[PDB]
């Protein structure tokens, strides 16, 4: 349960006092929370060109402590909104805000927002570590792996503002090897990281299909819209065109369909009749007949919602002697088969999917560092705790333990911080 | 979620 108190003397972070004059379009910010009897009200967003943003003190996630010297900790959403609306135009409001409590963080991520966050202090310390004779990598790793992705963007902004140099460029020149790969990956936003991992996977027609498949099969609609937008910004070409240029056959049709990020959203009602019909269609399209009707498989597995397809795959076992994964291995081959196997795993149990990919990257000789690094970077704020839970349950030892055996040095220490702990 |  999120922390809550009605006493200001028990709040965690730092306090900001603001004075805003009401404009024609209000004070220019939105708030969330205050429905549960014990829930903070926090700043959801700030209207640009509005009083709150132009003042410069208010920030997203801040807890509203008091309004016009009345403490509003514990007050309902409706009571506080009424206070702001009753203020006439030109009158002012006095706000005390508390900065340190986060908003909208995943419950299953391993990397949490640092509470006493000071972007300027972090940039200063990173610069000192970069300029140290024989780079101080420990400080660089200790900081960046203990900050959320959003905070790393603030660190990079404060670093560029002080030194007039990009933080990623300075770290690229100071770090090397697998440690450099991890740190530079942490510095990108989730969409920037996936977009550049996708571009790298399509270096030629001899494509690292594993990486393309892994990203496109495991990303959600929301994540794929931002990837498609950011990919075109960074590389001035649509992601779909590069997939079309880099794939062929039914494998191409499947990757293009998934990358659109237009999967049907999770419905409120379970459609039991469509569940049975989809299961029969998957059976009729494959195991039941000679050959395979691949477009029917692509259509059902790319367009239906994930909760729907989980029940479809269970109902499919009623008609077919083999489950969906085994049916795929019997019906198709090559990149098409690998893509269907990854997609079905992502639908059925995405944390287990990443746990198996982590095991494969380390089990044998050496390491598939590219796979291991990308997963530890991209899932550390999504579902890393479920990935660790599935890993320890299946393999007996923790993901932490396997990372220790396969990697060494500051590289290992960074991966262990992204892991989050032993199991 | 309410605008102010
Ligand atoms: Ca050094
Ligand atoms: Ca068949
Ligand atoms: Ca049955
Ligand atoms: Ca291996």
């Amino acid at each position: 349960k999120p922390f809550f108190t009605r006493n200001p003397s028990e709040l965690k972070g730092k306090f900001i006092h603001t004075k805003l004059r009401k404009s024609s379009r209000g004070f220019g910010f939105t708030v969330v929370g205050g429905d549960e009897p014990d829930e903070f009200l926090q700043i959801k967003s700030l209207v640009l060109d509005g009083p709150a943003a132009l003042d410069g003190k208010m920030e997203t996630g801040d807890v509203i402590v008091s309004v016009n010297d009345t403490c509003v900790l514990g007050h309902t959403h409706a009571q506080v909104v009424k206070i702001f609306q009753s203020i006439p135009i030109g009158a002012s409001v006095d706000l005390e805000l508390c900065r340190g409590y986060p908003l909208g963080s995943s419950a299953y991520g391993s990397v949490k927002a640092y509470t006493n966050f000071d972007a300027e202090r972090d940039a200063l310390n990173i610069e000192t570590a970069i300029k140290t004779k024989g780079v101080d990598e420990v400080t660089i790793v200790n900081i960046l792996t203990n900050r959320s992705n959003e905070q790393r963007q603030d660190i990079a902004f404060a670093y560029q503002r002080r030194t007039k140099k990009e933080l990623a460029s300075a770290l690229k020149s100071a770090l090397s090897g697998h440690l450099e790969t991890v740190i530079l990956g942490l510095l990108k936003t989730p969409a920037q990281y996936d977009a550049s991992e996708l571009k790298a996977s399509m270096k030629g027609l001899g494509t690292d299909e594993d990486s393309l498949i892994e990203i496109i099969c495991s990303r959600t609609n929301q994540e794929l819209q931002e990837i498609n937008r950011v990919y075109k910004e960074m590389y001035k070409t649509d992601l779909e065109k590069d997939i079309i240029s880099d794939t062929s056959g039914d494998f191409r049709k499947l990757m293009v369909a998934l990358a659109k990020g237009r999967r049907a959203e999770d419905g409120s009602v379970i459609d039991y009749e469509l569940i049975d019909q989809d299961a029969r269609d998957l059976y009729d399209a494959g195991v039941k007949r000679k050959g395979t009707d691949v477009p029917k498989w692509i259509s059902i597995m790319t367009e239906r919602s994930v909760p729907h397809l989980q029940k479809v795959f269970d109902r499919y076992k009623s008609y077919s002697p083999y489950d969906m994964l085994e049916s795929i291995r019997k019906e198709v081959k090559g990149d098409l088969e690998n893509a269907f196997l990854n997609l079905v795993q992502c639908i059925q149990n995405k944390p287990l999917y990443f746990a198996d990919r982590l095991y494969d990257s380390m089990k044998g000789k050496g390491t598939r560092d590219k796979v291991l690094i990308r997963i530890m970077v991209s899932r550390s704020e999504v579902d890393m705790l479920k990935i660790r839970s599935e890993f320890k349950r299946k393999y007996g030892k923790s993901l932490y333990y396997y990372i220790q055996q396969d990697t060494k040095g500051d590289y290992q220490k960074a991966l262990l911080y992204l892991c989050g702990g032993d199991d | 979620s309410t605008t102010l």
